[PDB]
């Protein structure tokens, strides 16, 4: 634990550690859901785990997928006010990146933003940061499908296939054991329909359980456009498979 | 939703209306030996034969960013604007360096400035009265 | 305590610390006098010992000349004491250009004393230990004036008052020897009263002693050795009387 | 900070007290060639027989200006940092549309005041691009365009043999023709061409003296 | 205007037909009396079924313009798909509130599911009208009579294109600052369609 | 009132010593270990690229960065802190010398820009002090090849060669008994390789290990030819496969 | 875990499981309010508010404890007068601006959103503490009846059937109750049935006691909100008295 | 934050220009603080050019009673001796101004100086209202009686931040202390502030000159200086006398 | 006392700075600097904090620096506040040079410098400059001038004085072998010795020391500063036979 005035700001320990970084990632996850994002050959998908304990809750007000732009998705693990805050930030700097350099944002490129406003929140005392995992999903013109992964500490990196959650470590080693089993770092599939099918298996592999069609959350980025999947769609999906 | 910057004129003038220059000895009078701006300086003629361009220039940024938070305000709500403005001021309060003025590194990425040179960057900008640390210490604390 | 550590923190019995905590820094420095005569003022300051390798020609005086007719001597830290003065300047040279007519001594002081009270209204300044003393003659007439001020802003009129480190003894000494009927009428009576007094406390007059004299007219002249003269003409009477 | 409005009051006094080119740009079916005359006149006097107006905002994004020479330089150069700074945050090749975004908001900024007419050809991996650029901040795009008092005749010889289809050759020649006919037929042009030529996915090759 | 600053001299006409909404102009940009360029794309895309024309100052319009680009874009991040009246009225008020410094004209035309197409106008000054049809540019004056005379409500697709046609055709003979090829896009529940007329075409009309 | 001030973050102890400055030069002794060496003619510059979970992609991140083309700079400690100060020494540079005099700063200069931003940040009451250690190496007309080491309180100091991180007191004793007066850039190279091969705990491939060089000048990556004068960039960086040939040979 | 020592004196502090005391804190003072539920039925939304019967000398005609935001938004609140009253205010202003930005009334969605965020934005600073108030609101829009509601970490839900107060949890079974009765649908006037029945149920703390029940249905009251008359109120106490 | 949440929240008000505190303060809409400034505000155009604009906007006569009133100023003469300062003005004007008393033409700013007032009567005085109040505020927290030059100075101050706004005044501060003795200051609009001995202001102030100087001398009587200024006067009639204790009116 | 050091507008109830006395203390863990001001020239030299032989000696800017032709100054204490401090300097300088085509006299320069750090002792949030300078100069109004400012913003006039971490020893090395007559290079034996006698490391190598004189005559009567090459330095202590 914490001990002197570095409990509800952010300044180095004696032992040169951020505390309030460490517990805003302990924060993460506390919402005990698990998501996955994949990039195929001219697609990308994110699936994220729904959980409807209560039933007096409607299902479909329930997400954590959001449409930041034209072209990129987002995920975010954690609770869904500051998922939310998340959200408006993003689309607000999307949409002035499109206004500023006169060509739209890609996902690199917002996720370095929103690792240097954690960075501010990290550095400032009086500012907190944002106890939530951001990952942003595309088709870049110039890098083909992209997914990128940023933290509270202002760490931002891009992955091959990424899974996030309480249950992380076993979907990470099973997409581990899938690549080299496979070695194309991708998935060969040329239709984001397979993409997803392939996805909701190795969830449901990983994971131990079967799903129904309001137990998942399905985002799929083209080149053209990013879009949700609804219930019937998912449906479909596992009833394909 | 202004683009070129208006109302840049003053409405009414005074002798005391600035406030931080104003003699100990008439309170209503400034201070023309502190003020070190020649001493031959009227107040009045800062407001005739102003080049037409200066007040949209000093007044540009601001106008933009106004702009944005309206824009704001009118899609997103009034949560947006008062959490940018409450970043601003909190960076901008926080920051004393009385022997720089040069801009912090975080009011530069707030205002996605990061990756930007204008010519105030390039051209940020002898005396002896009011130019030493304590009169910056009380300009900011308003002693 | 609980009530020490902000100058904005009232003490239940009604005192505020840390104006004590300020008087306190200040009783720690040199020793500071200042005698009224009849038509002239002597300030005299106390000098530590002077170290063999330090250089004395441009060693510092204690006594500074804030205008042609005005004079400041302080008790407490240099630096703060070098901000004062140099601020008392300006505003010196501020309001002769304002109004045509150099600072009266009251008017100076009581600026002083409103900038260390302003030094005192906010939690992120610390206020200046300095107490001084601000002597001269109204640039209107032959009448001496002699001020005190503190550094919580409190400025006072006196005739003869001591300010630094042991100065009961020298405040004692002026009070069984200083008349307010007869004060001393020349400048050399004046000059050996501040003398005496400040031998009260100081171990060698020869050489941590200085004496400023200010007179009307705006004139004001240090002495130099003429110290040590009277040093030693205060010595051979004392050893006359015993 | 920024520009400075000094001494405005007294350079007003003193002036009430008597105190006192031809660019082509040419689009051909894999890249652009601009082309610029290489005399400097300080009015009728030749100042230079041999000067470089084809400056590079970046590797592969050049232009050329006209107006106010201090005015091109400085906006020109202010374009490249900003440019530069851009394509290392993001770790990209610069874009010509960033350029263009950049210079119009900046000429907009100041009203017109700062006078700078500019062609700027290059390109990025969207393809090959050409722009005109007016002091006041309007933009337009084109497939050849001509700037300077050469103007016309340039604009003359790229009309009379222009086509959709042409190659790299055929573009240098035509915008070496219409440097020549400006420098011929119009007393502010003279010397000889600099040529600067950017394809897809190869170095930008920049000729100077290419005909002398 | 200022001086030495373009203006923008066009022959713009949006008219509204059963199907949606078709925009047509012109392709001359002129200094006066030298034509700039003879070939211009004045059909700017505000939102993908929301276009428009401009008049007046060249910069002022372009800035207007893309900051009302910029403006939709925020607001379709929120709230998906806008409206052509609420881009008329971001143009209404841009135009207004700056319209001591800043001379701007904007022709919209737009089409949504709720409205069907529609046309608004919004001339120097900053006042808009909504208007079943519009005319706009230097070469407008020489065909309101024609226009009058030749206009019907739910027309085809069709005959609102050689409507079009004609019209601009005329107004490109009649004025000096009217250029060579003819610039049209039809807006419909389908999609977004482009058109191009030569002179060797029309002319003959 | 008590809102237009924050107290200083940074405090001396009774004993004379910043206690922010020391706790995060122990967070930068926490991080991996970069090294640099400077040569007779050029300068190398190395660190290690640890990674997440096995998924994610190394090249997308670098830990080392062009700041001028002459000039380049790794770190030891947070990723975020030398992501920001390098953008703020890019923007510097252009600002203050390019935009001035028409030239890119020399390393001196720009090593001094970034210890005076690093030291305003231990001066203020408002941000911690930054918790990265940088090594700078670059180029200049006047003075050849230069390497510099920046600390958190904004010290800098020239180099022969150094090492930060973990595996630093081990790297220095190497490199002290590796370092002559007479080496070249390839013996730079082999032996900052064999000071690299002693740190890593994993795979010692080009995959996992950052290298730059600020040796001669590189026209094939100016991007444009026909100025003889122009020259390309001093600053390369090695790529994975030259990174494994050289560790397949001596 | 409920205490969380030392890191409970500030807004802003994540404690080292990861939680925020003073938001929980600001729920455990929601939990003392008084109970308030919301259904939702086929075409409409109905509020139900049990109040508690204060001094004969408050005016029975000027006091309202149900607050209305817009014609289409109805709103009730459990926590803190204040709080809930300038949320409240905040709503009005929010839907104000955007019809007369929009000409349209603002959907409920929107409204939520601005709502939630505007609430979130209180947990991000030292200097401000989290509003102590859950609020249901809802209201009917084009796209049909929604019902919402809001915690004070700035977190909303969409909710078919929403209860807060101190008679919260057996509520919220009677409401589990409902949705296991009548799966298909729900009408209006059932809707207000069940609401006084499940507020007589869950009120049982004695003191006398009130009821304020309003509905807002596109089928009943053309898409407004209105409270509920003398006669369908007295309707509903009698069957509520009955079921019991 | 409340605040940043407020001024973030919304026409009416905006059009009635009651968003400015200025406007909100001139209007008296909250409060009285309008007669609380001891230093005045006055008003300007919201123009590039207000000086031309009031210059075209003033020089302009349509209605008589719509013009700004400007002072007499036929013959002030005033002079120092050994007694004093004697002042001397005309009991000049008829133009529809019928008074009960006849109009004054030397300001009273304080029972010790007296103002000659030229040039815009208005101008004239509200500053020397101004100006007697700050000497006022002067002598309560100094605990003495504030000298001739001080004021003056003040007085040109004033004046010299305004210079070129349009203002035309034209004084004569005159007065006597202890300190001093007689003294007599010059201040215009210009920004020039002069002492002297013997000053002559208006139409006839040469011929009024001359004969004070023909027979000036600094060793006179008060009968013999009161006699010497109503004949310079009458060369070309309201008399004050300035002593230590104060002005006395000798009007004839 | 832990009860008023956290802040450093604080006074403590004998009256006493906190912060000041450990920005004070924080002086005696760097290197020794001693300036001695002959008749005709004076003498910087500086001890350097080299644990290490890869550190480049050739760049010999870690102690001695130049504020303009004719003021130069040893630093004590941390370098980034020092360069802080120094560049804010030279800026002085160059402006009083520009405002009055004169060069600045050392007494000016050194109150600014003393009134900056002493306003750094006064805000809340603003800690002390934890350095010390030895100012060495020369002037029309006093010639030669020796001068010494701390972190509490005091500065004094010297002739012979050490900063550092062995003050006391090099104080009483200069009291007892100081003459007022002595040359520039008499000055310089006593440098050396006095760094050779009060060392940690008995090797007083060349790669240890930074010197500086400065000088008069020069052309003709100019005056002239000389940072000695550590080649110089060598040779030096060759010559005095300490090596």
């Amino acid at each position: 634990s914490a001990a002197g005035y570095d409990r509800h700001i952010t300044i180095f320990s004696p032992e040169g550690r951020l505390y309030q970084v460490e517990y805003a990632f302990k924060a993460t996850n506390q919402t005990n859901i698990n998501s996955l994002a994949v990039r195929g050959k001219d697609c990308t998908v994110v699936i994220s785990q729904k959980k409807v304990p209560d039933k007096l809750l409607d299902p479909t007000t329930v997400s954590y997928i959001f449409c930041i732009s034209r072209t990129i998705g987002m995920v975010v693990n954690g609770p869904i006010p500051d998922a939310r805050n998340a959200a408006l930030r993003a689309k607000a700097e999307a949409a002035e990146f499109r206004y500023k350099y006169g060509y739209d944002m890609p996902c690199d490129v917002l996720a370095k933003r929103m690792a240097n406003l954690s960075q501010i929140y990290t550095q400032r005392a009086y500012m907190r940061p944002l106890g939530v995992i951001l990952t942003f999903v595309s088709v870049d013109e110039e890098l083909g499908p992209s997914i990128y992964k940023t933290d509270p500490a202002g760490y931002y990196v891009g992955y091959k296939a990424t899974a996030t959650g309480p249950k992380q470590q076993e979907i990470t080693t099973n997409l581990e054991n899938h690549f080299k089993k496979s070695k194309i770092d991708h998935i060969n599939e040329e239709s984001w329909e397979k993409v997803v099918e392939f996805a909701i298996t190795h969830m449901i592999d990983a994971l131990g359980t079967e799903f129904s069609k309001n137990d998942l959350e399905v985002g799929v980025a083209t080149k053209d456009k990013f879009f949700t999947l609804s219930a019937e769609n998912i449906e479909e999906r596992l009833v394909a498979i | 939703m202004n683009i070129v910057p208006q109302d840049t004129f003053k409405s009414q003038v005074s002798t005391d209306q600035d406030k931080s220059v104003l003699s100990s000895a008439v309170p209503s009078l400034p201070d023309t030996l502190r003020q070190q701006e020649g001493g031959a300086v009227p107040l009045s003629t800062q407001l005739n034969d102003r080049h037409p361009l200066e007040s949209t220039l000093k007044n540009w940024e601001t106008t933009q960013r106004q702009r944005q938070m309206e824009q704001y305000r009118q899609i997103f709500g009034i949560a947006e604007p008062m959490k940018r403005t409450m970043e601003m001021e909190i960076v901008n309060r926080t920051d004393f360096n009385p022997l720089s003025t040069n801009g912090s590194i975080h009011r530069d990425i707030l205002l996605n400035k990061e990756c930007s040179i204008d010519w105030e960057d390039v051209y940020p900008g002898s005396t002896m009265v009011g130019d030493d640390v304590h009169s910056k210490i009380e300009k900011q604390l308003g002693i | 305590s609980g009530y020490d550590r902000a100058l904005s923190i009232f003490s239940p019995d009604g005192h505020i610390f840390q104006v004590e905590y300020a008087l306190e820094a200040v009783k720690r420095g040199t020793c500071a006098v200042g005698v009224k005569g009849k038509n002239c003022v002597v300030l005299g300051c106390e000098r530590r010992s002077t170290l063999k390798l330090q250089d004395t020609r441009i060693t510092p005086s204690k006594v500074s000349k804030i205008d042609s007719h005005v004079v400041l001597s302080f008790s407490g830290l240099n630096a703060d004491s070098r901000i004062l003065i140099e601020k008392a300047r300006v505003e010196a040279q501020s309001h002769r250009l304002t109004l045509e007519d150099p600072v009266t001594v009251e008017y100076l002081t009581r600026y002083v004393a409103g900038v260390q009270q302003r030094y005192t209204q906010s939690g992120g300044v610390r206020p200046f230990g300095v107490s001084t003393l601000i002597a001269g003659f109204d640039p209107r007439d032959d009448e001496p004036k002699l001020y005190q001020t503190e550094p919580s802003g409190i400025y006072s009129s006196w005739s003869a008052q001591t300010i630094g480190r042991n100065s009961k003894t020298v405040r004692e000494f002026l009070e069984k020897n200083y008349d307010r009927k007869e004060p001393p009428a020349t400048v050399e009576e004046c000059v050996k009263l501040t003398v005496r007094s400040l031998l009260e406390v100081v171990q060698t007059g020869a050489k941590n002693i200085e004496i400023t004299v200010v007179k009307p007219d705006s004139d004001i002249v240090a002495l130099s050795e003429e110290i040590n003269q009277y040093v030693t003409q205060i010595e051979q009477e004392k050893q006359e009387q015993q | 900070a920024g520009l400075s409005f000094d001494n405005y009051q007294r350079n007003n006094f003193l002036a009430e007290n008597s105190h006192t080119t031809t660019i082509v740009g040419v689009k051909f079916n894999n890249g652009v060639v601009i082309a610029a005359d290489t005399r400097s006149t300080q009015g009728p006097i030749v100042a230079d027989k041999n000067c470089a107006k084809l400056h590079r905002i970046s590797p592969k994004i050049w232009c050329a200006g006209a107006g106010t020479a201090a005015d091109t330089e400085a906006v020109t150069q202010l374009i490249g940092s900003n440019i530069e700074l851009h394509s290392l945050y993001t770790s990209r090749e610069p874009r010509v549309v960033s350029a263009l975004q950049m210079l119009k908001q900046h000429l907009f900024k100041y009203q017109g005041h700062i006078g700078a007419y500019l062609i700027v050809a290059g390109v990025d991996p969207t393809g090959s691009h050409l722009f005109s650029i007016h002091a006041h901040g309007s933009t337009d795009v084109g497939y050849y365009l001509s700037l300077g008092s050469g103007s016309l005749a340039a604009m003359a010889v790229l009309e009379s043999h222009w086509k959709q289809d042409l190659t790299k050759e055929e573009a240098i020649k035509l915008a070496s023709d219409a440097i020549q006919a400006g420098i011929w037929n119009d007393l502010g042009s003279g010397s000889n061409v600099d040529v600067c030529v950017m394809e897809i996915g190869k170095d930008a090759e920049y000729l100077r003296n290419y005909t002398p | 205007l200022k001086k030495g600053e373009v203006s923008l001299g066009t022959s713009i006409m949006a008219v509204t037909f059963k199907d949606g909404v078709i925009l047509g102009a012109d392709s001359r940009t002129t200094t006066g009396a030298y034509i700039a360029n003879r070939v211009t794309d004045k059909l700017t895309r505000v939102h993908d079924k929301i276009w428009c024309c401009r008049s007046g100052s060249a910069a002022d319009t372009q800035a207007i313009a893309d900051i009302v680009q910029y403006h939709l874009e925020l607001y379709t991040s929120q709230y998906g798909t806008p409206s052509t009246e609420t881009a008329a009225s971001v143009f209404k008020e841009l135009c207004y509130e700056n319209k001591d410094n800043l001379t701007a004209g904007i022709i919209v035309a737009g089409y949504d599911d709720k409205n069907k197409g529609e046309v608004y106008t919004i001339p120097l000054g900053g006042s808009v009208h909504k208007l079943p049809y519009a005319i706009a540019g230097s070469g407008s004056t020489f065909i309101y009579g024609y226009c009058d005379k030749n206009f019907r409500e739910n027309m085809s697709k069709e005959e609102t294109v050689d409507f079009i046609k004609h019209s601009l055709s005329q107004a490109i003979k009649w004025d000096g600052s009217s250029g060579g090829v003819i610039r049209m896009v039809v807006l419909t529940a389908a999609g977004v369609e482009r058109l191009i007329f030569y002179p060797d075409e029309y002319e003959q009309l | 009132m008590t809102d237009r001030y924050s107290f200083s973050l940074t405090t001396f102890s009774p004993s004379g010593k910043l206690g922010q400055i020391d706790y995060a030069l122990t967070a930068v002794k926490q991080g991996v270990t970069s090294l640099g060496i400077k040569a007779t003619n050029g300068v190398v510059i190395a660190t290690e690229k640890k990674s997440s979970s096995p998924l994610a992609m190394s090249e997308t991140l670098s830990k080392v960065s062009l700041l001028t083309p002459d000039i380049g700079a790794v770190y030891s400690g947070m990723g975020p802190d030398y992501r920001v100060l390098v953008d703020k020494s890019r923007k510097v540079a252009h600002t203050s010398y390019k935009r001035i005099y028409g030239e890119y700063p020399p390393t001196k200069l720009l090593v001094s820009e970034v210890a005076k931003i690093m030291q305003e940040a231990t001066q203020s009451g408002g941000v911690r002090p930054f918790g990265v250690s940088l090594l700078i190496a670059g180029h200049d007309e006047f003075n050849g090849f230069s390497l510099y080491q920046v600390d958190p309180s904004g010290s800098y100091f020239p180099w022969k060669a150094t090492a930060i991180g973990k595996g630093s007191v081990a790297a220095k004793t190497f490199l002290e008994k590796r370092w002559n007066d007479e080496l070249e850039l390839e013996d730079a190279i082999h032996i900052a390789l064999l000071t690299l091969k002693e740190s890593v705990e994993g795979e010692f491939n080009g995959d996992t290990i950052e290298l730059a060089i600020i040796g001669d000048e590189n026209p094939d990556l100016l991007g444009y030819t026909g100025i003889p004068t122009d020259k390309g960039p001093r600053f390369r960086k090695l790529t994975s496969q030259e990174i494994n040939d050289r560790l397949e040979a001596l | 875990t409920s205490i969380g020592t030392g890191y409970d004196l500030s807004n802003s502090v994540f404690s080292p499981d990861g939680r925020n005391f003073q938001v929980e804190y600001a729920v455990k003072a929601v939990e003392n309010g008084t109970t308030s539920i919301g259904i939702k039925c086929n075409d409409g939304v109905v509020f139900a508010v049990e109040k508690l019967i204060t001094s004969k000398l408050l005016v029975p005609q000027k006091n309202v404890k149900i607050q209305v935001v817009d014609r289409h938004i109805g709103c009730v609140y459990s926590g803190l007068i204040p709080d809930g009253r300038h949320l409240v205010n905040r709503g009005r202003e929010e839907a104000a601006s955007f019809k007369k930005l929009y000409k349209t009334p603002i959907p409920i969605p929107a409204f939520a959103d601005r709502l939630g965020q505007y609430v979130q934005a209180h947990t991000l600073y030292n200097s401000v503490r989290p509003f102590g108030v859950s609020t249901i609101f809802g209201g009917v829009d084009k796209n049909g009846a929604h019902l919402y509601m809001l915690e004070p970490s700035g977190s909303y839900w969409g909710y078919k059937g929403a209860a807060t107060g101190k008679g919260r949890q057996s509520a919220k079974a009677e409401l589990e109750k409902l949705v296991d009765h009548h799966p298909e649908g729900l009408s209006a006037r059932e809707a207000v049935k069940q609401a006084a029945k499940i507020i007589y149920l869950a009120h049982e703390d004695k003191k006398d006691f009130e009821l304020e029940i309003s509905w807002c249905s596109l089928s009943e009251t053309n898409g407004l909100h209105k409270f509920v008359k003398g006669d369908l109120l007295q309707e509903a106490i009698d069957f509520a008295q009955k079921e019991i | 934050m409340q605040a940043i949440a407020d001024s973030f929240s919304v026409r009416l008000v905006k059009e009635l220009q009651y968003d400015n505190e200025q406007n909100l303060e001139s209007d008296f809409v909250t409060g009285a603080s309008q007669f609380q400034r001891l230093a005045p505000s006055l008003t300007v155009p919201p123009i590039a050019s207000p000086q031309q604009f009031l210059r075209a906007h003033t020089d302009d006569s349509r209605n008589p009673d719509c013009k700004i009133k400007i002072a007499h100023g036929t013959t002030t003469l005033a002079f120092r001796f050994q007694g004093g300062i004697i002042v001397a003005v005309d009991s000049r004007a008829a133009g529809n101004w019928v008074a009960s008393q006849t109009v004054k033409k030397v300001i009273e700013i304080n029972p010790f100086l007296l103002g000659t007032m030229a040039g815009g009567a208005a101008d004239c005085q509200f500053w020397e209202t101004w100006l007697g109040s700050q000497c006022r505020l002067h002598e309560l927290r100094e605990k003495e009686r504030i000298s001739v030059a001080a004021a003056s100075k003040i007085l040109s101050n004033l004046v010299y931040q305004y210079k070129g706004a349009g203002l035309s005044m034209g004084t004569m501060i005159c007065g006597y202390t202890r300190k001093e003795g007689p003294t007599i200051y010059y201040v215009d609009s210009d920004g020039t502030r002069l002492k002297g001995d013997i000053f002559c202001v208006g139409s006839g102030q040469t011929f009024a000159y001359g004969v004070l100087d023909s027979n000036y001398k600094w060793d006179l009587s008060v009968e013999d200086a009161l006699y010497l200024g109503k004949r310079s006067i009458l060369a070309a009639v309201n008399l004050y006398h300035v002593t230590e204790d104060g002005w006395i009116y000798h009007g004839n | 006392s832990r009860r008023y050091d956290s802040r450093t507008t604080i006074f403590s109830p004998e009256g006493r700075l906190y912060q000041v006395e450990y920005a004070l203390e924080s002086i005696s863990h760097a290197g020794t600097a001693i300036g001695i001001m002959a008749s005709d020239g004076i003498v910087l030299a500086a001890e350097r904090k080299v644990t290490s032989t890869l550190l480049e000696q050739d760049t010999s800017t870690e102690k001695l620096y130049k504020l303009n032709d004719k003021i130069a100054v040893a630093v004590a204490g941390l370098t980034a506040d020092a360069e802080i401090l120094i560049n804010t300097a030279r800026i002085h300088a160059q402006n009083y040079l520009k405002t009055y085509n004169e060069d600045i006299p050392v007494e000016i320069l050194v109150r600014r410098l003393s009134d900056i750090k002493q306003g750094y002792t006064q805000h809340g949030g603003l800690r002390p400059f934890g350095v010390s300078f030895i100012y060495a100069g020369y002037d029309d109004r006093y010639g030669y001038q020796l001068y010494t400012s701390n972190p509490s913003g005091n500065y004094t006039g010297w002739k012979a004085i050490s900063v550092g971490a062995n003050t006391s020893a090099a104080q009483t090395l200069l009291q007892m072998d100081y003459k007022d007559d002595m040359k520039v290079d008499d000055a310089i034996e006593l440098a050396l010795k006095t760094l050779s006698k009060t060392t940690d490391s008995s090797a007083l190598t060349y790669d240890r020391l930074e010197f500086a004189t400065i000088r008069k005559g020069a052309n003709d009567g100019e005056v002239y500063q000389k940072i000695f090459k550590p080649q110089e330095i060598k040779d030096i202590l060759v010559k005095t036979g300490i090596t």
